RNA sequence: UCGAAUCGCCACCUACAAGACUGGAGCUUGCUCGGCGCCAAGUAUAUUCAUGAUCACAAGACA
RNA sequence: AGAAAAAUCCGUAAGC
RNA sequence: GGCCAGAACCAGCCCUUGCAUUAUCCUGUGGGAAAUCCGGCGGGGUGCAAUGGUGUUGGCGA
RNA sequence: UUAGGGAUAUGUGGCGUCAAAACUUAUGGGCUCAUUCUCGAUACGUGAAAAGGGUGUUGGUGCACCGGCCCCGAAAAUGGAUGACGCUUAAGCCCAAUUAGUGAUUGCCCAUUAUUCCUUUGGUAAGGGCGAGAAAGUGUAGCCCUUCCGAUGUA
């Protein structure tokens, strides 16, 4: 006669970051490296971990463009978009990684918001 | 207050009532300009954060000392025109707000964001007491940062002595809610001994390998 | 309060012979000691800084009289030593024991809510 | 031994036949398997469920989208599948495709209550992975 | 219109005070005697999962 | 999407 | 579509104990119970070495 | 000390927020409380003298002197400046470390510098040749291939 609430919907699967910026000294920033700080990694040897996997910092537009599988499954289709990248090195004592998404730069509209990091692109 | 027009798209999506995660600090008891570099941080790297008590936040040093420091901040006044120059605000929640906002980059959008995404009170609202267990800041905490000899300063005390005309209407708000509270937690102690008995009861009928289990890493 | 003495029994709080077990030996000074435990193969004869050690309820007064005084039979048998022995098993696991423990726990709460509706 | 030859392999240690692995990407995320065998040169794992117990049926998977554990059941099954039974002509299931995951599915449920903690690991084959507030994946160690 | 980013929840947290302070005694004055949640409503005897074909925003939700 | 709001009726985070 | 992605392999590049000295030393056998300390006798831890390629699997494109 | 671009590592200067780096490191030692311009706190350089006192120490001996920090000596004209906020179990001052009495090696952040890779251009240049391709050639859409070094600049 007692219930609780029981979780038992998707699972996650990834780990919850936030962009914190880009490399920058005292005269100015380099936007092709951005610093990610990620939760419950605060040592450098738990940053050594993640060096290779990959991230994904999703977003959305105005207009629905094309997708992936957007002839099989036009479920899929949406406003919603991603640009990956991947973890090259830590940034630190503390915890940070320095990440290189592919091809091109992290727009600065997305500096203080969520990014996913996966835990498979280099499983072990 | 919202418009009318966002109500009706309320009802007419019909969604359930929705709030966002926020972290509520209780300040008493915290260095003041450490527990404001903290939240500044904090609110940079993307969090929403309500801050209550700002009436118990700490200075080192003598009342003396910090109210003359804010007389000589008081001081300053745009002599062509006074209603353009610094505006000096009283109340301990305006002092703590004035702190962060000289520690963020105010004069920028992101910084704007950032500043925008604080909310600071004295005492506890109804609207904040029941959404929560409050938090600390264990960096920036007197007991850890003080020694114990030397004297220091209550913010609402020096408030008040430069102006802040609510100090006794905060005190009677905060003792009629703690009175409250009070009367709540010395109800349902019952209920809570009542759990504690349960869960002492269910191992004897629990299977034994995971009593055993339960030994080995140490929930017994 | 548990004072600093001769013979007084340690815990060490960080390093590498952290959640360890010495016995004082000598006061250095103020702020160091030296420590020894014949009992720990790590814990020969070294200094310790007053701010790396929680000073415990257990005071000998080496070999023989630590033997005779039986306060590391004391110290299994107390919580701490408990504690820190369940977190050296939670440290070291694999998935399937943290399926274990956790398929005990939710046993453990689902009969909890049993008795709850009971009585 | 030849580096072009069909038997060469690569593999890790961790992922040899018999093993339970966690499946990181795909439709089947955080559900745990079987590691059956690995195609030849030097080519995807193949898994099973098998299903009735998670609903993984026969399965490809790169071996970079799995968590390979230490927890194992042995396994002497025949194994008659070859990257034939994968490649296709240029709900729906065939009858071949059906017969060979009945047998194959067949023999694993007989392996692993066979060996001992069988109850065990048929739960642990059940239960779902997920990453949760407030823990490390990388302090543990699997 | 509207598809979108966000991915723990609770009448057991959501009361309070002190760190030269922490359960109760003794004198010998330093010695002695949060809770749940993570795939059977619960640790067993069961049960549908493919062809969405090897990664792709989780093709799924607002426990 | 964040209220110095609220949590037969009326009156009691009680007995009501 | 070498248009966009994933994995694999070659080449290259970046990273990741020994022997010397062991002595103002170690160890048994008048002063301040014991120890710290000072004369007699006997036994014994720091300088070197150890981008370029060659296919494969999906997505989009009738 | 300077051709157009990547990666790695440094110099001067730094690691509470602004602002990259000790998510405010240490399992290092001492000292200091400063009431209206004023406790301190990046040289060059932009804050001070005789004299006098508090807290920690040092010669002498059977009280005198003589140094560290702090206070007094220290008085101007628009409201204002260790850069701002602030900091006192420092985020100050003088020394000293690199994950700490556990046992060989480099805590980390930032250059138009160093090392290395790709491309251009010029030589007091150096070699080779004569299925789509090759001209005996100062200078081109350079006859073709390889190699090494330099590259800023007012009149
Ligand atoms: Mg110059
Ligand atoms: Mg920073
Ligand atoms: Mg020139
Ligand atoms: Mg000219
Ligand atoms: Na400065």
């Amino acid at each position: 006669t007692s219930r609780v609430n029981r979780n038992r919907k998707a699972p996650r699967l990834y780990m919850k970051g936030t962009l914190a910026g880009y490399t920058r000294g005292l005269h100015g920033q380099t936007k092709q490296t951005a610093l990610v700080r990620v939760e419950n990694v605060n040592t450098r040897e738990d940053a050594t971990w993640y060096v290779g996997k990959r991230v994904c910092y999703v977003y959305h537009g105005k207009k629905v463009k094309r997708c992936v599988r957007w002839s099989k499954a036009p479920a899929r289709r949406s406003t919603t978009r991603a640009l990956w990248g991947r973890v090259t090195r830590p940034h630190g004592n503390a915890g940070m990684m320095r990440v290189k998404f592919n091809g091109a730069s992290v727009p600065a509209s997305a500096i203080g918001r969520r990014i996913r990091v996966y835990l498979y692109p280099s499983q072990i | 207050f919202p418009s009318r027009k966002d109500a009706f798209r309320a009802q007419r999506k019909g969604a359930k009532k929705h709030r966002p995660e926020i972290i509520v600090i209780d300040l008493k008891d915290h260095v003041l300009g450490r527990a404001a570099a903290v939240v500044a941080k904090q609110l940079l790297l993307g969090k929403k954060i309500t801050v209550v008590r700002c009436e118990q936040l700490n200075i080192a040093g003598t009342e003396i000392r910090n109210k003359i420091k804010y007389l000589q901040y008081l001081r300053k006044r745009k002599l062509t025109n006074p209603t353009k120059g610094p505006f000096h605000h009283r109340a301990p929640s305006d002092v703590f707000v004035r702190t962060v906002r000289s520690m963020l980059p105010r004069y920028t959008k992101r910084g704007m964001k950032a500043l925008n995404s604080l909310v600071a009170y004295e005492g506890i609202p109804p609207n904040v007491v029941r959404t929560g267990g409050r938090v600390v800041i264990p960096r920036a905490q007197r007991h850890v940062c003080y020694r114990s000899e030397r004297p220091y300063t209550v913010l609402g005390n020096m408030c008040k002595h430069v102006g802040w005309k609510y100090s006794d209407v905060v005190a009677n708000l905060e003792k009629a809610r703690v009175e409250k509270a009070s009367r709540h937690h010395e109800k349902q102690a019952k209920l809570r001994d009542a759990w504690k008995s349960a869960r002492k009861e269910a191992l004897a009928k629990m299977p034994k390998h995971n009593v055993e289990v339960l030994k080995k890493f140490g929930y017994a | 309060s548990h004072y600093i003495c001769a013979g007084r029994l340690v815990r060490i709080l960080r390093g590498p012979r952290q959640d360890r077990v010495g016995v004082i030996v000598d006061i250095v000074d103020a702020n160091r000691v030296l420590v020894e435990n014949p009992e720990d193969a790590k814990m020969w004869r070294h200094v310790q800084n007053l701010k790396n050690v929680e000073p415990l309820k257990y005071c000998v007064s080496l070999k023989d009289a630590l033997a005779s005084s039986k306060a590391l039979e004391k110290y299994a048998k107390t919580r701490t030593a408990a504690r820190v022995e369940a977190k050296k098993a939670c440290a070291v696991s694999t998935d399937f024991e943290r399926y274990q423990l956790r398929v005990a726990r939710r046993s453990r709460a689902h009969w909890a809510r049993k008795v709850f509706d009971e009585k | 031994v030849s580096r072009k030859s069909p038997e060469y392999t690569t593999l890790r240690k961790s992922c040899a036949p018999g093993a339970i692995a966690i499946i990181l990407a795909g439709r089947f995320r955080g559900r745990r398997a079987v590691i059956l065998k690995q195609l030849p040169h030097n080519g995807p794992l193949v898994v099973s469920g098998p299903m009735k117990y998670n609903g993984v049926p026969i399965r490809r998977i790169d071996s970079r989208y799995v968590i390979a554990t230490s927890t194992t059941v042995d396994i002497s099954s025949v194994d008659t599948a070859p990257i034939t039974a994968e490649v296709f002509q240029r709900t729906l299931v065939s009858d071949a495709r059906a017969q060979l995951q009945k047998k194959i599915d067949a023999a694993l449920i007989a392996a692993i209550k066979k060996d001992a903690q069988g109850k065990e690991k048929a739960g642990y084959l059940r239960s779902v992975f997920t990453v949760k507030p407030g823990d490390a994946p990388h302090r543990w160690n699997w």
